[PDB]
C-alpha cells in the first residue's frame, strides 16, 4: 500500500541511516583505539604499575585510559570476579594484546609456578591462539635483593636452575650482579620455553624486566602494540 | 567425624535416588520412538544476513511479535533490527563494552543486557522522549552476569558467574530471591513457559530446576561431563535440552527426573554454545563452537540438517515464536535468519 | 606511409 | 612471415587474461561484502581501471597496425585515445597510492589507523579520477586523422596526436614524462624502499613463519617495481624520442617494434590482477566463498 | 573446617527434599512427548515448510 | 555424574613412599588431561603435576620432581601417583583434578577454591 505502508518504511529506513551514519563514526573511534586486559596475580605489582599510569593521566572491571603518541589506549582490569576464569577470558579475544604482570621475585608455596601455569593455559587456550602477550616479569629490585641476600634459593622451587647458564644475548644492566642477571634469565627463560612451543597461533610474547615504579611501563607497551598491530597489517599482505 | 557422616550420608542418598531413577527406566525414548516415520532432510537456507555489529555478537534474544530482535556485542552495542526488512530500530550504546547476554521483554517495553560489570542494566524503548535511556541498573550480584530473562515489566531471572541466579523486582532494583546450589558458573538459564519454575545449567556439569516463588531447587539434573553452556525448555514445559562442552546435547525430563537422549556424534569435538527447540519440540537446533549449527530429530537423535553460514563461532540461536525463523549470531559479528 | 604510432 | 602471426596470438592471450583476471576481481570485490575494505578499494580501482586500459588499447592499436590503416573514424581517434590516456593515468595513480597505503600500513601501524579511513580512501580515488581526466583533455582536441596514400593508390588514414608547435609537443610529452613515469616511479621506489627497510630491520633484529612471510613481501615489492619500470620505460623512451627526434623515431621504431613496446605496455594489466589479488591468500580465500 | 560442615549438611538437606520426589515410568514420559510432538506437527514451520506466500522471510 | 575418588593416603615417616589413586566415574576418563595438586595446611591449593590424555605429556612441579611419578590407566579409569622419597613439606591434602573441557591444551581453574571437577582428596601426613 501507499497509505501508511510507505511513510512507515520511509521512516524506517531514514532511522536505519541515521543509525549507521553513527556507526561508522563508532567503527573509527573502534578501530584507533587500541584495547589490552591487564592480568596478574594480587601481589604481582600490577596496581602500583594501574596508579603509575593513572597519576599521568564492587565493579567487576575497571578501566584505564592512557595516550602515547596521540594513540589511544584501554586496559581493563580484573576485580570483583571469581578466581575461575575459564569462561570470562574468552571475551579478550579481540584484545590487542594481554599485559601479564609477574613478580619474579615469589620464587601459597610457589607464585612463580603458578603464574607459569596460569601464562600456559592463556597461551594454550583455543580462543586466545591469536592474542600476543606482554609479559612483564615485575619486582626485579626485590629479586636483586632476594638473590644477592642469599637466603632463598632457587634451585629448591626449581632445581634445573643449578645447570643453567646466562645466555650470550643477554644485556645486562651496568653494575648489576652476574647472578642476579643469571636468575632474571632464568625466570624469563621458563615463561619463553611455554611461549615458544605452541604452534598454529598468530600469537607473539613480549618479555620485559620491570619494576612496578619505571617510567618507561608506557613506552614498553607502545612499542609492542605497535610491532602487533604491523603482525597484523603485514597478514592482509601474506600470499600463502 | 561429624563431616566424614555428612558425606556418606550424602553418598547414601544419592544412591538412593540413583537406584529411584532406575527403578522407572523401563524403557528408553528410542525404543518408545523407533517406529515413527523420521523427518528427512531439513534444507534450511539463508533469507536475511543482518549487518552493523563492529566486534563479535555474544547474544541475541528474540522478540515476541517473531519480527523484532535484540543483539549484544562486546563493541557496546546493543542493536533492535528488523528481521523483515533487516533495518535497524535501536542502536544503544552500553557503559561497559563487554556485554555477554541480552533479553528482550516479551511485552516489547524492555531489554536488558550485562556482563563482566556485574550489572545487569534495564533500557526502556518507550519513553516519552523518544530516546533509549538506561532505567535501572542491577548491581547485586558478585561475578559476570551470563543471563537474564523477563519474567513481565516488573520481574527478570538472572543467572551469574558468582555460581548464584537472582530474581530481581525492577522498580525496587533489590533482588527478591536468591537461588544458590550450584558450585560452579552458571552459565545460561531458561523459563517455563507457564513461567512457574525455570532450569540452569552450570560449569558444574548438572542442571537445577528451580521454583520461582518458592525459591527452592526441586530437582537436580546430572549426565553431561563438562560444563553446560546452554539450556532450553521443551514447548510442553515437561523436558528440557542442555548443550555442554562435552561435545554432546541431552534432554532430560522433568517427571522422570533423568536423561531420556543423547544428542552426539563421533565427528563433533567441540562444545556446543546454545541450543534452542522448534515450535513441535521436534526439531533440536544447537550452535557449535566448529562454526556450524547441527539440526537433531529430537525423538529419534538423529542429525537432520547442518546451519552453514558463520566465518566464526556461532554463540547465540533463537528460534521464533510463531516457530518461522531460526536466528543465529556468531563471532564473525554477523546474524543469520535461516529457514 | 604508416609511419608513426598512436601515444598508448 | 611470422611475425604477424606471433603478434596476433600474443595480443590475444594478453587481452584473454587480462579481461578475464580483472572481471573476476571485480566480481569477487564487488560480490563478496566481507570484502569490502580500504585496500579493496583501491584493488578495484586499479581493476576497472586495468580493464578499461585492455578494452581501449589492445584492439585499438592491434587492428590498425596489422591493416596500416584506422579504419574506424575521427571521433572514434579521439574517444579512445582519450581513454587510453585516462586509463594509463588511473592506472599509475593507482600504483602509487596502494604503495603509500602500503607505507602507512606497514611503517606506521598505529598512526595509520586512525587516517586510513574508507572515506579517505573514497576522496583519494575521486581525485585520482578527476585528476586523470582532467589533464587528457587535449588528447580530444588535438588527436586526429592523418590521410596518406598507398603505393596501389589506396587511401588510408592515421591516428595521431599533433600539437600545434613543436614546443608544446616535447613540453606536452616531458610533463607526461615526469608525472606518469618518473614521480610516480620515483615516489612508490621510496615507499617501498622504506617498508623494505623496515622489514629488514625486522629479520635482522629478529609461529615462526613470520621471516619467510617478510621475505616473500619483500621479493614482490621489489617485484612490483621492476615490472613496473619494465613495463613503462620503453613507451615513454620512445614518446620522448619521438616528442626530440620525429624522423629517426618513426623511421626506426614503426611497425613490429612499436607493437611489442605497445605490448610490453599492455601487459601491466594483465600482471596488476596476478600480482596484487590473485597471489593473495585472503583474496583466494575470498574468492572461494563466491564460486563453489 | 566449620563453614564445610554446614554445606555438606545443606547439601544433606537438598539431597533429602530431592530424594521424596513422585518419578513416573520413562516410558510413559517418551509417550508423552511422542504425542506432543504429533500432535503439533502441522503448526511446525521448520519440519513442513510452508508455501512462500505464507512465508515473510522468502 | 562425575566423580573424582581418592584414596591411598596416610601417615608415614620421613624418606617414605606413598601411592595415591583416583578413582573417575560419569566422563570418558580418555578424553582429559589430569591433574594432581595439593593443599599444605594453613596454605592455598598448589598444582603438583599433571599427565596428558594419552600419556605421552608429563609434568610436575619443581619441588617435587625426580621423587614425584604421575600415571594414568585408561581401561580402568584410573590416576595414580607414586610419591617417594617423602618430606614434611609434602604433608598436605592431595586432590585428584580433571581439566574443565575434553581434547584441550589449556587447563584452567584446576587450583581454584571451588573447582568442580575435583574429588574430596586425601589426607598424606608426613611426620615422625
Ligand atoms: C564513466 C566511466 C567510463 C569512467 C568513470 C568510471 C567511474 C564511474 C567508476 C570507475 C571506478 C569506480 C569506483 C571503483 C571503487 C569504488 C569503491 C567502492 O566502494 C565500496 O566498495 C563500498 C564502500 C562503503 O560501503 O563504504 C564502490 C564505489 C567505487 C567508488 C566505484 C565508483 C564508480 C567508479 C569511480
Amino acid at each position: 500500500k501507499t497509505e501508511d505502508q510507505r511513510n512507515e518504511e520511509k521512516a524506517q529506513r531514514e532511522a536505519n541511516k541515521k543509525i549507521e551514519k553513527q556507526l561508522q563514526k563508532d567503527k573509527q573511534v573502534y578501530r584507533a583505539t587500541h584495547r589490552l586486559l591487564l592480568l596478574g596475580a594480587g601481589e604481582s605489582g600490577k596496581n602500583t604499575i594501574v596508579k603509575q599510569m593513572r597519576i599521568l593521566h564492587t565493579s567487576g572491571i575497571f578501566e584505564t585510559k592512557f595516550q602515547v603518541d596521540k594513540v589511544n589506549f584501554h586496559m581493563f582490569d580484573v576485580g570483583a570476579q571469581r578466581d575461575e576464569r575459564r569462561k570470562w577470558i574468552q571475551c579478550f579475544n579481540d584484545v590487542t594484546a594481554i599485559i601479564f604482570v609477574v613478580a619474579s621475585s615469589s620464587y601459597q608455596t610457589n607464585r612463580l609456578q603458578a603464574a607459569l601455569k596460569l601464562f600456559d593455559s592463556i597461551w594454550n587456550n583455543k580462543w586466545l591462539r591469536d592474542t600476543s602477550v606482554i609479559l612483564f616479569l615485575n619486582k626485579q629490585d626485590l629479586l636483586a635483593e632476594k638473590v644477592l641476600a642469599g637466603k632463598s634459593k632457587i634451585e629448591d622451587y626449581f632445581p634445573e636452575f643449578a645447570r643453567y647458564t646466562t645466555p650470550e644475548d643477554a644485556t645486562p644492566e651496568p653494575g648489576e650482579d652476574p647472578r642476579v642477571t643469571r636468575a632474571k634469565y632464568f625466570i624469563r627463560d621458563e615463561f619463553l620455553r611455554i611461549s615458544t612451543a605452541s604452534g598454529d597461533g598468530r600469537h607473539y610474547c613480549y618479555p620485559h624486566f620491570t619494576c612496578s615504579v619505571d617510567t618507561e611501563n608506557i613506552r614498553r607497551v607502545f612499542n609492542d602494540c605497535r610491532d602487533i598491530i604491523q603482525r597484523m597489517h603485514l597478514r592482509q599482505y601474506e600470499l600463502l | 567425624s561429624e563431616l566424614d557422616q555428612l558425606r556418606q550420608e550424602a553418598e547414601q542418598l544419592k544412591n538412593q535416588i540413583r537406584d529411584a531413577r532406575k527403578a522407572c527406566a523401563d524403557a528408553t525414548l528410542s525404543q518408545i520412538t523407533n517406529n515413527i516415520d523420521p523427518v528427512g532432510r531439513i534444507q534450511m537456507r539463508t533469507r536475511r544476513t543482518l549487518r552493523g555489529h563492529l566486534a563479535k555478537i555474544y547474544a541475541m534474544h528474540w522478540g515476541t511479535d517473531s519480527r523484532l530482535l535484540v543483539s549484544a556485542s562486546q563493541d557496546g552495542k546493543l542493536i533492535i533490527w528488523d528481521s523483515y526488512t533487516t533495518n535497524k530500530v535501536h542502536a544503544i550504546p552500553l557503559r561497559s563494552s563487554w556485554v555477554m547476554t541480552c533479553a528482550y521483554a516479551p511485552s516489547g517495553n524492555y531489554v536488558a543486557c550485562g556482563g563482566l560489570d556485574n550489572i545487569c542494566s534495564i533500557y526502556n524503548l518507550k519513553t516519552r522522549e523518544g530516546n533509549v535511556r538506561v532505567s535501572r541498573e542491577l548491581a547485586g550480584h558478585t561475578g559476570y552476569l551470563s543471563c537474564c530473562r523477563f519474567l513481565d515489566d516488573n520481574q527478570i531471572v538472572t543467572s551469574s558467574g558468582d555460581t548464584t541466579c537472582a530474581l530481581w523486582d525492577i522498580e525496587t532494583g533489590q533482588q527478591t530471591t536468591t537461588f544458590t546450589g550450584h558450585t560452579g558458573d552458571v552459565m545460561s538459564l531458561s523459563l517455563a513457559p507457564d513461567t512457574r519454575l525455570f532450569v540452569s545449567g552450570a560449569c558444574d556439569a548438572s542442571a537445577k530446576l528451580w521454583d520461582v516463588r518458592e525459591g527452592m531447587c526441586r530437582q537436580t539434573f546430572t549426565g553431561h561431563e563438562s560444563d553446560i553452556n546452554a539450556i532450553c525448555f521443551f514447548p510442553n514445559g515437561n523436558a528440557f535440552a542442555t548443550g555442554s562442552d562435552d561435545a554432546t546435547c541431552r534432554l532430560f525430563d522433568l517427571r522422570a527426573d533423568q536423561e531420556l537422549m543423547t544428542y552426539s556424534h563421533d565427528n563433533i569435538i567441540c562444545g556446543i554454545t546454545s541450543v534452542s527447540f522448534s515450535k513441535s519440540g521436534r526439531l533440536l537446533l544447537a550452535g557449535y563452537d566448529d562454526f556450524n549449527c547441527n539440526v537433531w530429530d529430537a525423538l529419534k537423535a538423529d542429525r537432520a540438517g547442518v546451519l552453514a553460514g558463520h566465518d566464526n563461532r556461532v554463540s547465540c540461536l533463537g528460534v521464533t515464536d510463531d516457530g518461522m525463523a531460526v536466528a543465529t549470531g556468531s563471532w564473525d559479528s554477523f546474524l543469520k535468519i535461516w529457514n | 606511409d604508416y609511419m608513426g604510432w598512436m601515444d598508448f | 612471415e611470422w611475425q604477424p602471426a606471433v603478434q596476433i596470438l600474443l595480443y590475444s592471450l594478453i587481452f584473454l587474461l587480462s579481461v578475464l583476471g580483472n572481471t573476476l576481481v571485480i566480481t569477487v570485490l564487488i560480490r563478496n561484502k566481507r570484502m569490502r575494505t580500504v585496500t579493496n578499494i583501491f584493488l578495484l580501482s586499479l581493476a576497472v581501471s586495468d580493464l578499461m586500459l585492455c578494452l581501449f588499447c589492445m584492439p585499438f592499436n592491434l587492428i590498425p597496425n596489422l591493416l596500416k590503416d584506422f579504419i574506424f573514424g575521427s571521433a572514434v581517434c579521439k574517444t579512445t585515445t582519450y581513454f587510453m590516456g585516462t586509463s594509463v593515468s588511473v592506472s599509475t595513480f593507482n600504483l602509487v597510492a596502494i604503495s603509500l597505503e602500503r607505507y602507512g600500513a606497514i611503517c606506521k601501524p598505529l598512526q595509520s589507523r586512525v587516517w586510513q579511513t574508507k572515506s579517505h580512501a573514497l576522496k583519494v580515488i575521486a581525485a585520482t579520477w578527476c585528476l586523470s581526466f582532467t589533464i587528457m583533455t587535449p588528447y580530444p582536441i588535438y588527436s586526429n586523422l592523418v590521410p596518406f596514400t598507398k603505393n596501389n593508390n589506396q587511401t588510408a588514414n592515421m591516428c595521431r596526436f599533433l600539437l600545434p608547435n613543436d614546443v608544446m609537443q616535447q613540453s606536452w610529452h616531458t610533463f607526461l614524462l615526469l608525472i606518469l613515469f618518473l614521480i610516480p616511479g620515483i615516489v612508490m621506489m621510496v615507499a617501498y624502499g622504506l617498508i623494505s627497510l623496515e622489514l629488514y630491520q625486522g629479520i635482522k633484529f629478529e609461529s615462526a613463519a613470520n621471516l619467510m612471510a617478510k621475505k616473500r613481501v619483500i621479493r614482490m615489492l621489489i617485484v612490483i617495481v621492476v615490472l613496473f619500470f619494465l613495463c613503462w620505460m620503453p613507451i615513454f623512451s620512445a614518446n620522448a624520442w619521438r616528442a626530440y627526434d620525429t624522423a629517426s623515431a618513426e623511421r626506426r621504431l614503426s611497425g613490429t617494434p612499436i607493437s611489442f613496446i605497445l605490448l610490453l605496455s599492455y601487459t601491466s594489466s594483465c600482471v596488476n590482477p596476478i600480482i596484487y589479488c590473485f597471489m593473495n591468500k585472503r583474496f583466494r580465500l575470498g574468492f572461494m566463498a563466491t564460486f563453489p | 573446617n566449620t563453614a564445610s560442615i554446614a554445606q555438606a549438611r545443606k547439601l544433606v538437606e537438598q539431597l533429602k527434599m530431592e530424594a521424596n520426589i513422585d518419578r513416573i515410568k520413562v516410558s510413559k514420559a517418551a509417550a508423552d512427548l511422542m504425542a506432543y510432538c504429533e500432535a503439533h506437527a502441522k503448526e511446525d514451520p521448520l519440519l513442513t515448510p510452508v508455501p512462500a506466500s505464507e512465508n515473510p522471510f522468502r | 555424574q562425575v566423580q573424582l575418588q581418592e584414596s591411598g593416603g596416610g601417615l608415614v615417616q620421613p624418606g617414605g613412599s606413598l601411592r595415591l589413586s583416583c578413582a573417575a566415574s560419569g566422563f570418558t576418563f580418555s578424553n582429559y588431561k589430569m591433574n594432581w595438586v595439593r593443599q599444605a595446611p594453613g596454605k592455598g591449593l598448589e598444582w603438583v603435576s599433571d599427565i596428558s590424555q594419552s600419556g605421552a605429556s608429563i609434568s610436575y612441579t619443581g619441588s617435587v620432581k625426580g621423587r614425584f611419578t604421575i600415571s594414568r590407566d585408561n581401561a580402568k579409569n584410573t590416576l595414580y601417583l607414586q610419591m617417594n622419597s617423602l618430606k614434611p613439606e609434602d604433608t598436605a591434602v592431595y586432590y585428584c583434578a580433571r581439566c574443565p573441557a575434553p581434547f584441550t591444551r589449556d587447563c584452567f581453574d584446576v587450583t581454584s577454591t571451588t573447582y568442580a571437577y575435583r574429588g574430596q582428596g586425601t589426607q598424606v601426613t608426613v611426620s615422625s
